Order: structure tokens, then sequence, then C-alpha cells
């Protein structure tokens, strides 16, 4: 009873700490990459190219 | 494409030319039509 409660609560308070760290880790990975792609990996399609031939 | 427009004699431009303004073979010519949504 009382027990199989406190098993649950361990159980749930492991699961807690270990998704704290993996979003830690997520962000720290993610935030140089976040830069990289934002600032100058941007393109537009401005045109798209056409053989004379067909017009 | 391009290369199917020029016959084989088309080719000898320049040295190559067989001496017993020619319209030197181009890549088939491309029109750069807009694709962005404006004028």
């Amino acid at each position: 009873m009382t027990d199989a409660l406190e098993q649950s609560v361990l159980a749930l308070e492991g699961t807690v700490s270990v998704l704290k760290d993996s979003v830690e880790s997520l962000k720290c990975a993610n935030e140089p990459s976040t830069n990289l792609a934002s600032t100058m990996l941007q393109t537009k399609r401005v045109f798209r190219l056409v053989p004379e031939y067909d017009v | 494409l391009g290369l199917l427009q020029y016959a084989e004699g088309d080719y000898e431009i320049g040295p190559w030319k067989d001496s017993k303004e020619d319209l030197v073979p181009l890549p088939e010519t491309m029109v750069r039509i807009r694709v962005d949504g404006n004028e």
C-alpha cells in the first residue's frame, strides 16, 4: 500500500529528473545550431529557370 | 538540350575549323521566370 505509493513517487521523481537533464541538453545543443539556421542559411527562391524552347 | 541543336559540324569553331560570327555552340538559352509572387 503506502510503500507502493512511495515506489511510485520515487519512479516518477526519476522520470522528472531525467527529463530535466534531457531538456537542458536539448536546449544547449540546439541554441548554436538554432543560430546557424536562423542567421544566414535562409534563402529565397526568387525565380525559376526555363529554356526558351518551350516558351 | 543545346547538345541536340548543334550538329557535329558546328562544334569546329576557332582552330578546329576545317579550313579548305559562326554562332558558336551555347547551351539552350534560358528565360528566367519570376516565381516569388511579385511583378
